[PDB]
């Protein structure tokens, strides 16, 4: 399930070449995730966001949550 | 205390009718000519109360509108001013009738509510107040010559106040 | 209870929401399903409420006379415009999601809040010194000079079609 | 007394409205560990309530002035922030505690202390003369500040530059309180 | 009442009451003292908890006195250079009270232990012991204006090969240079000389070798190559 | 009824998800990216990521 997963996350990032890296590569907390990204938002300042992505935080907890975040982070 | 307990989009369609002039409502039941809300309407919300006040209001509206088509009324079941003057009267309500309608086809087929409907219909409720006051001075009053020259009068005096 | 409010923020009172002849709109008493501090922002919350129905009632009363004082509440409501369709849009809001609390409901009135406590004194001095004919033209104009932008805005905007009479007159004389 | 009854009216401190009750926000059981960080929270009330204390209390007379009231105008729009802040704020209570709390208002306990502290040293200036106390906060170099006074400068010399701009182009200066430094003899 | 007490848990009281001493605020076993802040922990804990517990509050006794360098050299009677000192020496404050919070969010799990705190720290012990050592050797000797750029300029050459320490003094001096430095670019490419608080190298006077004249103690000896070429 | 009700909370998630990524900048992308965080780290799920676009450029 999580190859073919990657399979396809590759053919849309688009080859054979290229999966076989991301395997090798794939074989090889939340709050202060949520601080990091407050810091990188003012770093970026940009206040007005920041208020809105705390918002935005607690909507998703109201409706695991700590790898989602740090993939957005670190994409900046 | 017992209360119907009625849906909320219920109300807007009994809000149309009375708008329309159609009388024998579930809601605005009239007793002497003069239309009179229910007693044991209530919604979800609304505390029951709001609900008497909101609708006390287009109540008083459909006091203007009841009125006139019971004037309408006892014209059809040779005065030629009275009869004259209806047919502008009903030229203007078939216009009104028709946004008043199409609204209805909105319902059955978007979010419709209480406050959507009535800032909707500003521009009537406005048009309408100032006919419960051209009328008055047209209903109030023997002679055929005197009600129809008072009427007559009435118009041109109220048209240089607007302008 | 949300559509509760914002039918009191409409001009229209109930058990939640009484309304007094003299003081103005406010909340009757602590309620036990809601938090008791809350009882506060509310009654802050309603100063602005006493206000739109102190002004619809003097729009629709028209009260002295003149076409002057006429036009003067025909443009009343132009600028009282906004205040409503930012009301209708709050319920779409909380249509949405069900997680949105008074605070925010609050937050939305924002520019409402500062502009009705300095567009009410001008209708005080009018009903309180019988300022009849024109003299509006120049009790209003010498409140358009104020610092409050949004204000130096709502004004100029009624001073902009009462003119409309003047030049109305003015042409029609010349 | 749990810690969660804490954040239920901190959340109303912050605004003025009062267990902490009314200068500092004397908190009255439960632990030493939470009264003092109460204690410190709070104190962006006291910051509050003067604020919003001195525009309400200059928006009731006119002597104030077109200048003075454009300044007392520029403080509502830096606290529609603090008011919209409070709301996401408020979402979450329904997770946050004191010390995620402190994380959070590190940054509105100092814009909420230039500007508790910029109404105080312009308290009876009326006219040009407030145009010219709130430009004696620009020298310091702060970035945070310098850039946060620099802004409410930007508006209250508007009315200002909107005299000079008509004594200028015009020469019909007016106005029935005294503030452009061009004194007309009747 | 720690000694009547089992082991294993009283390390778990310790490590959320020492995880509110590295803010300022006081504890309820470890507690501060009157005014080089000494603190007291207990009479009656275990040996091997307390010698493991003093080795972390050099952080909080190193933060009992660099927070007291902002709420003081921010005052208007220091120019314009002590002033860019005490905020660029805020903005770290802040990232300290965010490093407290992690561990805080961590503890209401159980995943943090005492032996477990004594690993995260070690950055936060090293970086609070710099900035309590530049707010007591600008304290020493009065500094303010040049002689407070001088000593940042040799405080940060003294650690030439740390490089963990050096793109920190770096980082302070590259901020509490630029008011210094907007000065310098009134009085080369244009005359006038604002300097309200006496600080800059160059002071006027009110028949003309007495006009200007270069002050030798506010020089930041790293422009003492060119203290002549600027006047 | 279940089944539909998880399905509106799945979509909600997803518009949130949609908009914090706005904020810091695809929506397929996006949803492929999630599932395999779900599933299981994420800092060289990020690396892989990287490396494709540069390879795409």
């Amino acid at each position: 399930s999580p190859n073919v997963l990657l399979q396809n996350l590759c053919c849309r990032i688009l080859v054979a070449q290229q999966f076989q890296y991301a395997v090798r590569v794939i074989g090889s907390d939340e709050f202060l995730v949520a601080e990091k990204i407050k810091k990188e938002l003012i770093r970026q300042r940009r206040e007005a966001d920041a208020a809105l992505f705390s918002e935005l935080h607690r909507k998703l907890h109201s409706q695991n949550k700590w790898s989602i975040l740090y993939l957005l982070l670190s994409l900046s | 205390d017992d209360r119907v307990l009625v849906t909320e989009t219920q109300v807007i369609r009994e809000t149309l009718w009375l708008l329309s002039g159609v009388k024998k409502l579930f809601i605005f039941q009239l007793i002497d000519g003069k239309v009179t809300v229910r007693n044991n309407i209530i919604v979800t919300h609304l505390t029951h109360s709001c609900l008497r006040s909101v609708l006390e209001q287009i109540a008083a509206y459909g006091q203007v509108v009841f009125r006139l088509q019971e004037f309408i009324d006892e014209v059809m079941g040779p005065f030629r001013t009275y009869q004259a003057f209806m047919w502008a009267l009903y030229k203007y309500f078939i216009s009104f009738k028709e946004e008043l309608a199409e609204i209805e086809k909105c319902i059955i087929n978007t979010t419709i509510t209480l406050a959507i409907v009535v800032d909707k219909l500003a521009p009537r409720l406005s048009q309408l107040k100032v006919l419960h006051k051209v009328f008055s001075t047209g209903v109030a009053e023997t002679r055929n010559v005197v009600r129809a020259s008072h009427l007559l009068n009435t118009l041109y005096k109220a048209i240089l106040e607007y302008d | 209870m949300i559509h509760e409010l914002l039918l009191a923020l409409s001009g229209y009172p109930g058990s939640i929401f009484t309304w007094n002849k003299r003081s103005g709109l406010q909340v009757s008493q602590d309620f036990p399903f809601l938090h008791p501090s809350e009882t506060s922002v509310l009654n802050r919350l309603c100063r602005l409420g006493t206000d739109y129905i102190r002004f619809t009632e003097f729009i629709e009363q028209y009260t002295l006379h003149g076409i002057y004082l006429r036009a003067f509440c025909t443009g009343l409501d132009s600028v009282l415009q906004p205040y409503r369709q930012a009301l209708l849009d709050l319920e779409q809001e909380f249509l949405g999601d069900p997680h949105l609390s008074i605070s925010h409901v609050n937050y939305f009135l924002d520019q409402f809040q500062l502009l009705f406590p300095s567009v009410m004194v001008v209708v005080e001095q009018i009903k309180s010194q019988k300022i009849h004919g024109c003299q509006i033209l120049e009790t209003v104009y010498k409140h358009s000079c104020g610092g409050l932008p949004p204000v130096r805005s709502a004004l100029e905007k009624i001073l902009a079609v009462c003119h409309g009479v003047m030049y109305k007159q003015l042409s029609a004389w010349m | 007394i749990t810690e969660a009854a804490l954040v239920r009216d901190i959340l109303y401190v912050f605004q003025g409205i009062d267990n902490i009750k009314m200068n500092c926000y004397k908190v009255e059981n439960l632990s030493r560990s939470l009264r003092d960080t109460a204690v410190r929270l709070s104190e962006l009330g006291w910051l509050h309530n003067k604020i919003r204390r001195y525009t309400d209390q200059r928006s009731l007379d006119r002597s104030f002035g077109l200048v003075g009231q454009s300044f007392c105008a520029a403080l509502h729009q830096e606290l529609r922030e603090y008011y919209r802040l409070l709301s996401v704020l408020h979402s979450q209570l329904q997770s946050l505690t004191l010390r995620r709390l402190l994380v959070w208002t590190y940054d509105p306990k100092i814009r909420l202390k230039t500007l508790a502290a910029l109404v105080d040293h312009c308290q009876g200036r009326k006219g040009g003369e407030l145009a010219s106390a709130v430009h004696a906060y620009t020298k310091t170099g702060d970035p945070y500040m310098r850039s946060l006074v620099q802004h409410i400068l930007s508006l209250v010399s508007h009315p200002v530059l909107s005299f000079l701009y008509r004594w200028i182009y015009d020469g019909e200066l007016e106005d029935t309180y005294h503030e452009f430094f061009v004194a007309s003899d009747p | 009442l720690p000694g009547t007490l089992p082991l294993a848990s009283q390390e778990s009281a310790v490590v959320e009451d020492l995880l509110y001493v590295l803010v300022g605020v006081d504890g309820r076993y470890v507690s501060a003292q009157p005014l080089s802040r000494t603190f007291l922990v207990d009479p009656n804990l275990d040996l091997s908890i307390r010698e493991l517990v003093h080795r972390i509050l050099p952080v909080a006794a190193s933060y009992s006195a660099v927070t007291r360098f902002i709420e003081e050299k921010s005052s208007f009677e220091y120019g314009q250079v002590n002033h860019a000192l005490a905020a660029a020496m805020r903005t770290l404050v802040k990232e300290h009270l965010i490093l407290v919070s992690q561990l805080e969010q961590l503890h209401r799990q159980g995943l943090l232990s005492l032996q477990k705190l004594w690993f995260y720290i070690q950055p936060a012990m090293r970086t609070m012991d710099i900035l309590a050592s530049l707010a007591t050797s600008v304290d020493k000797g009065e500094c303010l204006g040049g002689s407070t750029l001088s000593l940042l300029h040799d405080r940060s050459f003294s650690y030439t090969g740390d490089s963990q320490a050096q793109e920190l003094c770096l980082y302070l001096t590259k901020a509490a240079s630029a008011p210094y430095f907007e000065v310098l670019e009134k009085w080369i490419y244009r005359g006038i000389i604002h300097d309200p608080y006496s600080e800059f190298m160059v002071e006027e006077h009110e028949y003309w070798d007495q006009r200007y004249t270069i002050v030798q103690q506010q020089i930041p000896s790293f422009l003492q190559k060119m203290a002549d070429k600027i006047l | 009824a279940a089944a539909a009700a998880n399905l509106n909370a799945v979509r909600e998630t997803m518009d949130v998800l949609l908009e914090i990524s706005r904020i810091l900048n695809d929506m397929e992308t996006l949803s492929i990216c999630v599932r395999l965080c779900e599933q299981g780290n994420p800092e060289a799920l990020s690396s892989v990521i990287k490396e494709l676009r540069k390879a795409t450029e």
